[PDB]
């Protein structure tokens, strides 16, 4: 009955891994060797990342 | 390393202005040898070998219902339905049926623009033009005989863009 | 497909605006017309009531619209 | 006739404003994009700013 | 041709041919510049 106003706090944990960003064009794992990282763009051209 | 096969050199891309920037050696590819024999060198030159023959000649030779935009559409011309018009004593409420008229209204949406462009170039035609070079004797002439385009900060027009102002 | 049927007549010849004339400003470099031109402790009354009207109303020379006035000279604060 | 010594002081006010340093050769306002900004090396290159 | 007309150069000053005017309070005017 004399419960008093509140909010709200929300967090994740997650330990033991690692975040993954797979470099494909649809990011599913369809191989070793990632579609994306064989096609022409950037199998020639050199490019800066940041 | 070798006058003869050598590691070829990458074009870097400036997507902005649509220009190529300078180029480069191919340094993260590279294939650490320095672990083997005669046999196992031989083989890898022979392969690098066969990489620089596929590069100098894929580039050298290798340079009703109109779909409207993706969606097709319909065309008619005497699809006039409503053929009343509002005299002195008639009332029109509300109407309207879409309807894209051949000549008019196609040919104004599908006119290209006024006058074609000059300048940079695309990305997929500078995958398609912009093939790693492989350079032979590097740098063999007298000064002023070497591929300037190589150098990032150097300008065709003015000589050696000093950077920094 | 000729639209000129759209605009107004200026007289047996359409009043077709210069095509020239695409809007395009930024921060530096983009200038635009009409620039901001403009108990008393003190009684004069006079000035101070003619001040007033002159603070409200207006006046310079691209101001084109319609005529000048009559005899001529070219002048300044384009 | 009587008056002191005197030492001057000297200050300027500048309000609604901001001060420009515009990233052009000659400082001007040459365009909007400025020539420095098409310097190739400014634009082919990376660099760092302190 | 005329040689009525200040020369600032050889060639004459002449304005537009165009240049002949009106406006009615109506706002049969509110028009634009002469840019």
């Amino acid at each position: 009955k004399t419960a008093v106003d509140s909010i709200t706090q929300k967090k994740f944990l997650c330990d033991r891994t690692l975040w993954r960003i797979p470099f494909s064009s649809n990011f599913m794992s369809m191989g070793a060797l990632t579609d994306l990282g064989q096609n022409l763009l950037y199998a020639n051209s050199a490019h800066a990342l940041d | 390393m070798s006058k003869e096969i050598p590691t070829p050199y990458m074009w870097s891309y400036q997507p902005q202005m649509g220009l190529a920037a300078g180029a480069a050696q191919d340094y993260s590819t590279r294939i650490n040898y320095m672990s083997a024999g005669p046999h196992m060198i031989s083989r890898v030159n022979g392969i690098r070998a066969h990489r620089n023959r596929i590069l100098l000649e894929q580039a050298a030779i290798t340079t009703l219902t109109i779909r409207g935009r993706g969606i097709q559409l319909n065309d008619e011309s005497v699809s006039s339905s409503l053929g009343l018009r509002p005299d002195g004593t008639f009332q029109i409420g509300g109407a309207g049926r879409p309807s894209f008229t051949p000549r008019q209204a196609i040919l104004t949406l599908q006119t290209s623009s006024s006058e074609p462009r000059s300048g940079g170039i695309g990305t997929l035609q500078f995958i398609e033009e912009f093939v790693p070079s492989v350079y032979f004797n590097p740098f063999s002439g007298p000064p002023g005989h070497y591929p300037d385009q190589f150098i990032p900060n150097f300008d065709a027009v003015k000589d050696s863009a000093d950077g920094y102002d | 497909i000729n639209f000129a049927s759209l605009a107004p007549r200026h007289g047996s010849r359409p009043f077709m605006g210069n095509w020239q004339d695409i809007g395009t400003s930024n921060m530096s470099g983009g200038a635009f017309s009409w620039g901001s031109l403009w108990k008393a402790w003190n009684s004069s009354t006079g000035q101070m009531l003619r001040d007033k009207l002159k603070e409200q109303n207006f006046q310079q020379k691209v101001v084109d619209g319609l005529a000048s006035g009559i005899s001529g000279v070219v002048d300044l604060a384009n």
